[PDB]
RNA sequence: GGAAACUCAAAGAGUGCUAUGGUAUGGUGACGGAGUGCGCUGUGAACAGAGAGCAUUUCCGGCAGCAGAGAUUUCAGCUGU
């Protein structure tokens, strides 16, 4: 009760943008009406940086949104502060990297290569060059657990603890490269998508998956967690959107037959759904839930109000897009496409209210400091990691549920 | 238990509350000696409840020679008197503790309902008062605490040696 | 339950009201027909909704045709929305 | 009564002193012991 | 506890200074413990419409003890007059984290039901307010 | 269409002088906090660890010990930081244990000082001046109990005769003695038990319950009027004195050494004996002992309370100590050290937060009750984090990777085989038992705190 | 964190606010986020007293509102619920961290008085009270503090004992400022007042004198000589018999112009016997003062002394039926002093008759009257 | 190696700042205030008190009429609902 009275003390509303009329639908609403709408700290959020030489940019954010990691597939890494306009790495790497991820900091980030994973300072200095970690194509930190997280073209997933420096695990996944990887927010279990249609569920204690779901057919292109645990957006090559609960393994949606395979899909903070499909984004509000008029549709035929159709869509005329990924803690999704980087306003999409002891967009140099000791210090061991996190308090599953009075012994 | 704390000093005197007892056995340890040195700490221990400032340095020469060879003085027992609950005389006195054991006398002489301690615990609770000074009183004396230091220090030696200007 | 103009005040106080502050910086300012009718257009009659482009000037979604003159009207409040009215015409 | 009510009260300047306000305005803003280098 | 030295009374009651002493001789050469001034005001329809001008006048003269009467006389006297398959989920032990559970049920309880619901809110910072997080831990 | 985004605003998240701190926004959603109870493990974890290396609990000795090794310490239950002391040669000490010196001592008697306590002797024609001196008095195998004043600087009020005020005399030896805690009243067991007061020079009435000698005795705490006596014939008697009279024993099976009695409950006591654990007695059925705390290895020389009545240190003759929380009936806690030889005394000082332990080379120590635990005073930062550690390890406590940390500790190489051997030959009997019960019919299921009492006089009904 | 116990503590009265249907849910989360600005202004570092005056003022504007908004409302002008006692509750609580805080500025204090006081029936008088004595703890000399205190515990609930234990408290801790003097004495003529007004009023319906004041008044001429002599000449006594003499006229001067104050307002209390209550200060005067007021210099003053004796029982109207009946004494102090005087004969005897002529058909007989000191 | 600075970062040391919840406001009409009784302080008595405890239906936090109080808002008692 007393934690729930708290809801008074939240500072902050979530966004939202809404039609009040019913000839305005919402994913006829163009970015440049949404700039000239909001305000002018958010209209300079929304940034774009048009990069062209080097290849389509594969995006990252860090956890909380102050800094931003692009990476172009020709060498190109830049991390960067991009709402000052402080850079703090721009290192050109001639051989083709293909993803990046920020550790626990913007001071440390992660690259693959052309083969090898390199890790790499706040400046930019080459730290580490993984021997392990062959060929990479998935980079996610696990920033409660202190992990690295790795798979690629190798049907091999590797678990690399950042703080000792220790590869935690190596799994076969037996199932070819790997096409897909998400993490679960929630348990920190990894959802790979492989090319036979198949999701599977991973732990690093575990040298089996905890779960393989069949998905789609052929492969899986995209994985999107919610940061509640509860559900999943999977987009095949089939072109087919499927929506999962994870808890229960139920299949909540399955949209079949969009117009091209969705490359990417995201999940929001406030549980948008952000699918990409080349040139297009399109996003829908509420789409993540039970019943069947949550269905993401993309028309309502005759008007139907028991139809969820688009939220808000973008269409980046000229390219294809490279991945996609919200702001943390802003109303902004940052896509990276063949020419650079976009931030789109979305209006629903962003935490409102962080709390400011878990991670904080404002924090200072002594406070990052600070945290980062202290984190270090609580850092979860590896073998923690379950598919539900709260059974690492009770008993066993055997060991008798009545507790025994040596009478009975 | 050492409830109430005597400190004077030439702008006044001084009556503090004692809040949380140091310990007594582990008196000689290294966080008990160190925790009067921080100040963080020591505002655990100490609170200002009163603080009689003197008439000018008249007053000031007359408490410091009062002080000085262990009487009680009018301003001092003005401020005992304000500030010290009415106890018993014969069960459970009240405790104020002071640095000096022979002007312990001369205060219960005035009040026989007040047991007086000087003794090591006293004693690091008063310099932990020296120690930190203006920053206990919350800002509520007039003069510089060294300044009127250096006055009444002149004013003594030459008191007590009798420096004619003639 | 009416309102009230001193209540209103000091809620504007309290919950931190910058509505009249804004009201102000708007307000304060720095102060210190035809020559032709055609009669052709009016018994015209259009179709809105076989291509696209005439598609977004429908204020229904039950009109499908309409009259000329109305016709007119709605494209030419299109037309002032794609080129916005400069202010040396009028 | 009225006597009573004109006898002269005990004066303080406390809660005038509480109910005071200013008129303020704001008005704008080597070593001993170092040998001197030659 | 004994009673606090209060700014209000005398903290010794016998005469500490030569202005006490002197005042106290007076007041006992003509004593004000004031029972001639309680008896005095204990005195005082149309005594409640006519004397509104005696009333107000008593009301004025009458004293902390004498007023604290009146109004406990007024309220008896008040009181007195009124009342093929989609989903293949592996069940192999863990055997890595199996030490992160306990080994059986520990002795207060009789059962796991019991036990986990004694486990199953963190007292933590994070995740309860600061006055639940204060009565958790003390 | 309307429209509204997050708008941060900057001012309420970063200040506007730079002289104070920054706001902290919380969000109480276990979405925004993941791993709730992995955390908090986490947090246990390190709180045990920390404890294991804080663990420091050795204080330090105080003065230069005895000559010939304590055998008598007593506090007085007035002050703080006062001690007495009394070894084999005859000298008694007085302790000031925050400076850790002595403010006096004696040559009390010849042979061993074999008791001493302390009084506020309850004269009828002198005053007794507390604030000044204090009292001890004690009683040794010379027939003799002597009362000692002593020269006590903690108030400044006075400005002187210090030593031996009276001489109590019997005509045999004297083994314990404890003093009452009011109306001037003590009472010396030896080859009988006798009641005394501070005026008359000879036993006020002689309380023995048989021919049989009495070797250790403690009065009440509250309800001061009921005391409890050891005899060497393993014997426990309760004695009255309103009824001036003994009261009820029990003969258990070996010799008790010591008792104390709970402070905070009035009607328990704990027994210290040769078999080698303590026994946790209610006066009002001392047909079974309410807790056995089980631990030691030799005979248990001495017990006492914590001032809380929440636990119990318990010294014994393997040279060695150990706290008990008085729920389990294990050992909470051991401390030991090479040094340390034949701990004959313990107390648990008025402060419930430091150990005295009298050993038998000479020294007498200083402990911490909580090892881990400093003295300093706290902001409220580090207390909040201490008690919500101690809440966490509290909860996490049966965990088994951080229960073989917080059960952990380094045993003597003597105290360790002699537990092993003594777990192998428990485990033996056990088996056999189990044997010799599943053949035979009517083996009676003893309880483990009815095991040790061979006997009650006054049965219970 | 400190500020998020207190914005916790703020919310049941909000809950109770909601859930009486004044206010909803959008505008208290508004005076939450501004309570929350306040309270983590209060309890950071770098804190300000007027940080608590505002915090003090917002409160007491959303208790106004509230106020309005119930009688709005609900049509009542009190819910009896949580929501009309918590909001005055926080302000008194934010008076006692502040004064705790910064307990230097006495108008913050006296604004917690006075809100205090204000509070009405539903606050203590020993709550008051225990302000009271802890100010007065911590600022023993300021001496107004004093007056407020007995002025509160007389002229409010008139307990003329303890307004006396207050009083004879000041004066213990500074016997040196004058103002407390005067207004010890101006209690003991009001409370003598009250107290023979109070006998006129039971004789009308159906011992104990100004030797009070007197006897204060001796001890104020004592102990305020004794004081400016020991401020002035400071640290020692290293000065000559012509700077002693000097110092010990000029105390002199000092004490008899604040006597002169003493009868200057003394003379308005007439419902006593005034003419006794001034000639006793008149015959506390006129003794010897050590250092020959009258046989040597404040001749001026023994002039003024002679004049007021004169006219002390000439302290009339225009009607002067008590010069008819005895200007022969002011005649007869005319003729003694001008028997010794030199220049203060000619002095005394123009300035008795300008004083006559300025106090004083009704010129007929003031024509006998000009006659008279002509 | 060198130079520049209202440049950008990474760290170290010292100093400053009431840096003060030993278990958080006087009060979820479950409440507060007033008074009484018990309790407490300096075996019975009177006296002097403290604010530091505990009840309970003794009244008030209902309405006017009216005069009074301070700076048009709040404050203070009589006759009945």
């Amino acid at each position: 009760s007393s934690a729930a009275a708290t809801d008074y003390l939240l500072p902050e509303s979530n966004g939202y943008l809404e039609p009040e009329n019913e000839l305005e639908k919402t994913f006829k609403v163009q970015q440049s009406e949404i700039k000239s709408s909001v305000d002018v700290s958010t209209a300079n959020k929304a940034l774009d940086l048009s990069l062209k030489e080097f290849g389509p940019y594969h995006i990252k954010y860090a956890k909380n949104g102050t800094h931003l990691l692009i990476t172009g597939r020709k060498g190109h890494v830049a991390s960067m502060d991009w709402r000052k306009g402080q850079l703090r790495a721009e290192l050109f790497l001639n051989e083709t990297c293909h993803s990046a991820t920020y550790l626990q900091n913007e001071q440390y980030f992660a690259v693959a290569q052309k083969k090898y994973t390199f890790i790499y300072d706040h400046e930019g200095t080459e730290l580490h060059r993984l021997k392990q970690h062959i060929e990479a194509r998935h980079l996610d930190f696990l920033p409660y657990h202190y992990l690295l997280v790795t798979a690629g073209e190798t049907g091999w997933l590797k678990y690399h603890d950042v703080s000792t420096g220790q590869l935690v695990s190596e799994l076969r996944t037996k199932a070819g490269p790997t096409m897909a990887m998400a993490q679960n927010p929630w348990n920190a279990v990894m959802h790979l998508g492989h090319s036979n249609g198949t999701v599977s569920l991973w732990s690093p204690s575990m040298p089996e998956p905890l779960v393989k779901l069949l998905s789609a057919r052929g492969p899986v292109n995209s994985i999107a967690i919610d940061r509640s645990g509860y559900y999943m957006a999977t987009t095949g090559a089939d072109r087919s959107m499927k929506i999962w609960d994870i808890r229960n393994f139920k299949q909540l949606h399955s949209v079949e037959s969009l117009p091209t395979p969705g490359t990417n899909v995201s999940i929001s903070d406030t549980g948008l759904l952000a699918l990409s499909r080349g040139p297009h984004v399109t996003l829908w509000k509420d789409a993540l839930k039970l019943s069947g008029d949550s269905k993401p549709c993309f028309g309502s035929m005759g008007g139907n109000p028991h139809r969820n159709t688009p939220y808000m869509s973008h269409l980046f005329a000229g390219n294809k897009v490279e991945n996609l990924g919200f702001v943390p803690f802003e109303d902004l999704l940052g896509v990276g496409h063949q020419t650079g980087i976009t931030n789109l306003i979305v209006p629903g999409a962003g935490e409102a209210n962080y709390d400011a002891l878990e991670l904080n967009p404002f924090e200072t140099k002594k406070q990052r400091q600070e945290q980062e000791v202290r984190t270090l210090l609580n850092k979860l061991p590896a073998d923690t990691i379950t598919l539900d996190p709260n059974s690492i308090g009770s008993v066993d599953k055997r060991s008798s549920t009545i507790r025994l009075n040596a009478k009975d012994l | 238990p050492i409830e109430y704390l005597l400190f004077e000093e030439p702008t006044g005197y001084a009556v503090f509350k004692v809040k949380l007892q140091q310990d007594d056995i582990g008196s000689r340890l290294k966080e008990v000696q160190e925790q009067i040195n921080d100040f963080g700490a020591f505002t655990k221990l100490i609170e200002l409840v009163s603080f009689a400032p003197f008439k000018g340095a008249a007053e000031a020469l007359e408490n410091a020679n009062d002080i000085s060879e262990g009487l009680v003085s009018e301003s001092l027992k003005a401020i005992l008197d304000l500030n010290l609950p009415k106890a018993s005389s014969k069960k459970k006195n009240i405790t104020l503790a002071i640095s000096d054991k022979n002007l312990g006398p001369s205060i219960k002489e005035e009040f026989p309902y007040v047991d007086c301690i000087s003794n090591e615990l006293a004693q690091d609770l008063i310099r932990g008062v020296r120690l930190h000074g203006e920053k206990l009183f919350k800002g509520l004396q007039s003069g510089d605490l060294e300044r009127a230091q250096l006055g009444l220090g002149h004013a003594y030696s030459r008191a007590k040696v009798k420096f004619s200007v003639q | 339950p009416p309102p009230d103009e001193e209540e209103q005040l000091l809620a504007k106080f309290v919950f931190g009201d910058t509505t009249d502050l804004q009201e102000n910086l708007a307000k304060f300012n720095a102060d210190f027909e035809a020559a032709w009718i055609d009669s052709d257009d009016e018994k015209i009659k259009v179709p809105i909704l076989v291509t696209n482009k005439t598609k977004k000037l429908r204020t229904s979604y039950n009109e499908s045709k309409i009259n000329g003159v109305h016709y007119i009207n709605r494209l030419r409040s299109q037309f002032e929305k794609i080129y916005p009215r400069p202010k040396w015409v009028d | 009564e009225t006597n009573l009510k004109k006898l002269p009260k005990l004066e303080t300047g406390f809660d005038a002193l509480a109910n005071k306000k200013k008129k303020k305005n704001v008005l704008p803003s080597n070593d001993w012991f170092t040998l001197p280098k030659p | 506890e004994h009673n606090h030295a209060s700014a209000f009374t005398r903290t010794q009651d016998v005469p500490q200074t030569e202005l006490q002493e002197k005042v106290d001789q007076v007041l006992q050469e003509s004593n004000l413990a004031n029972p001639e001034k309680d008896s005095k005001f204990e005195e005082l329809p149309e005594e409640m419409r006519k004397r509104t001008t005696e009333m107000r006048l008593m009301r004025e003269l009458m004293f902390r003890e004498e007023r604290k009467a009146r109004r406990l006389k007024k309220i008896k006297s008040k009181t007195y007059r009124k009342i093929l398959q989609n989903v293949i989920i592996n069940e192999k032990v863990n055997k890595k984290n199996l030490k992160y559970q306990s080994s059986a049920v520990p002795f207060p309880f009789e059962n796991r039901e019991q036990y986990e619901r004694s486990l199953r809110m963190p007292i933590g910072q994070e995740w309860t307010s600061r006055a639940s997080h204060q009565e958790l831990i003390k | 269409m309307k429209i509204k985004t997050i708008k941060r605003s900057a001012d309420d998240y970063v200040p506007v002088k730079s002289t104070q701190e920054s706001q902290m926004p919380r969000n109480l959603n276990p979405e925004l906090h993941p791993f709730e109870r992995a955390r908090e493990y986490t947090k246990a974890l390190n709180a045990t660890k920390l404890e294991r290396m804080f663990a420091k609990p050795f204080v330090g000795q105080l003065g230069y010990g005895h000559r010939d090794g304590v055998y008598a310490i007593a506090k007085n239950y007035g002050s703080l930081n006062k001690l007495a002391t009394g070894s084999a040669d005859g000298v008694i000490k007085y302790w000031n244990m925050s400076t850790r010196e002595e403010f006096v001592s004696f040559k009390a008697h010849y042979g061993l000082v074999t008791g001493l306590c302390v009084t506020q002797p309850r004269f009828h024609d002198k005053k007794p001046d507390l604030k000044s001196q204090n009292f001890m008095l004690s009683c040794s195998d010379d027939k003799t109990v002597k009362l000692w004043s002593i020269n006590v600087d903690d108030y400044s009020n006075k400005n002187n005769e210090e030593g031996l005020i009276r001489t109590f005399d019997g005509e045999s030896a004297f083994q314990g003695i404890d003093s009452h805690r009011e109306n001037s009243t003590f009472a010396t067991g030896g080859a009988k038990i006798h009641l005394w007061d501070v005026n008359r020079l000879k036993p006020v009435s002689d309380l023995s319950w048989g021919a049989d000698n009495i070797t250790s005795l403690k009065f009440n705490q509250n309800e001061t009027d009921i005391l409890a006596s050891t005899g060497s014939d393993n014997s426990i008697v309760l004695y009255d004195l309103r009824t001036n009279s003994p009261t009820q024993k029990i003969v258990q099976t070996m010799r008790t050494n010591a008792i104390c009695w709970n402070p905070m409950e009035a009607f328990n006591f704990v027994t210290a004996n040769e078999d080698h654990n303590a026994y946790y007695y209610d006066m009002r059925n001392l047909s079974r002992s309410l807790n056995v705390f089980k631990d030691h290895v030799s005979a248990v020389m001495d017990v006492d309370f914590s001032p809380t009545g929440d636990e119990i240190v318990t010294g014994s003759y393997d040279k060695s100590i150990r706290i008990y929380k008085t729920n389990h009936g294990h050992s909470r806690e051991i401390y030991h050290t090479k040094r340390m030889q034949h701990v004959f005394q313990v107390k648990y000082s008025m402060d419930s937060k430091y150990i005295i332990s009298g050993s038998d080379d000479g020294n007498v120590r200083l402990w911490r009750s909580k090892a881990w635990e400093r003295s300093n005073v706290k902001t409220t930062r580090e207390k909040n984090k201490l008690e919500y550690d101690e809440k966490l390890k509290e909860r996490f406590r049966h965990m088994p990777e951080i229960k073989r940390i917080s059960r952990h500790r380094h045993v003597p190489q003597v105290i360790k085989k002699a537990q092993e051997i003594k777990n192998i030959e428990l485990s033996s009997i056990k088996r056999r038992e189990a044997n010799e019960r599943r053949t035979r019919k009517d083996m009676p299921y003893i309880s483990e705190r009815k095991k040790q009492i061979v006997g009650t006089v006054h049965k219970y009904e | 964190s400190k500020t998020r116990y207190y914005l916790e503590q703020c919310i049941p009265e909000m809950d109770d606010l909601v859930e009486k249907g004044l206010f909803t849910k959008n505008e208290v989360s508004l005076i939450m986020k501004k309570r929350t600005d306040f309270e983590h202004r209060l309890n950071s570092r770098g804190s300000s007293i007027n940080d608590y005056i505002k915090y003090i003022n917002y409160e007491s504007n959303v208790n106004k509102l509230r106020a309005k908004r119930c009688k709005r409302i609900l049509q009542v002008k009190k819910t009896n619920s949580l929501s009309d006692w918590s909001i005055q509750q926080r302000i008194g609580f934010i008076y006692q961290r502040g004064t705790n805080k910064f307990p230097q500025d006495l108008k913050f204090w006296a604004m917690y008085l006075n809100y205090m006081k204000a509070r009405g029936n539903q606050t203590s008088y020993k709550k008051i009270h225990n302000i009271y004595n802890q100010l007065l703890k911590l600022h023993p000399t300021n001496v107004d503090i004093w007056i407020s205190c007995a002025k509160y515990e007389y002229e409010v609930h008139a307990n003329f004992k303890s307004c006396r234990n207050i009083f004879q408290n000041g004066l213990r801790f500074n016997p040196d400022v004058p103002k407390l003097w005067y207004e010890y004495v101006k209690f003991e003529l009001n409370f003598i007042t009250k107290l023979i007004n109070r006998r006129k009023v039971m004789g009308l319906i159906n011992a104990l004198r100004g030797d009070i004041a007197l006897t204060i008044f001796d001890v104020c001429m004592k102990t305020l000589g004794k004081h400016y002599i020991n401020k002035h000449k400071g640290y020692y006594a290293i000065s000559d018999s012509k700077m002693n003499i000097e110092l010990n006229k000029e105390t002199l001067n000092y004490l008899f112009s604040e006597s002169l104050r003493y009868i200057k307002l003394f003379d308005e209390f007439l419902d006593l016997e005034r003419d006794y209550l001034i000639n006793h200060v008149l015959q506390f005067w006129k003794n010897d003062m050590y250092d020959l007021s009258l046989r040597k210099d404040l001749p001026e003053l023994y002039l003024k002394t002679v004049m007021i004796d004169i006219t002390l029982n000439i302290r009339y109207m225009p009607v002067e039926k008590l010069d008819i009946d005895q200007l022969q004494l002011s005649v007869k102090k005319y003729f003694a002093y001008i028997s010794k005087l030199d220049s203060a004969s000619v002095k005394s005897l123009k300035n008795e008759y300008r004083s006559y002529l300025q106090d004083n058909a009704e010129d007929d007989p003031r024509y006998k009257i000009l006659d008279l000191i002509i």
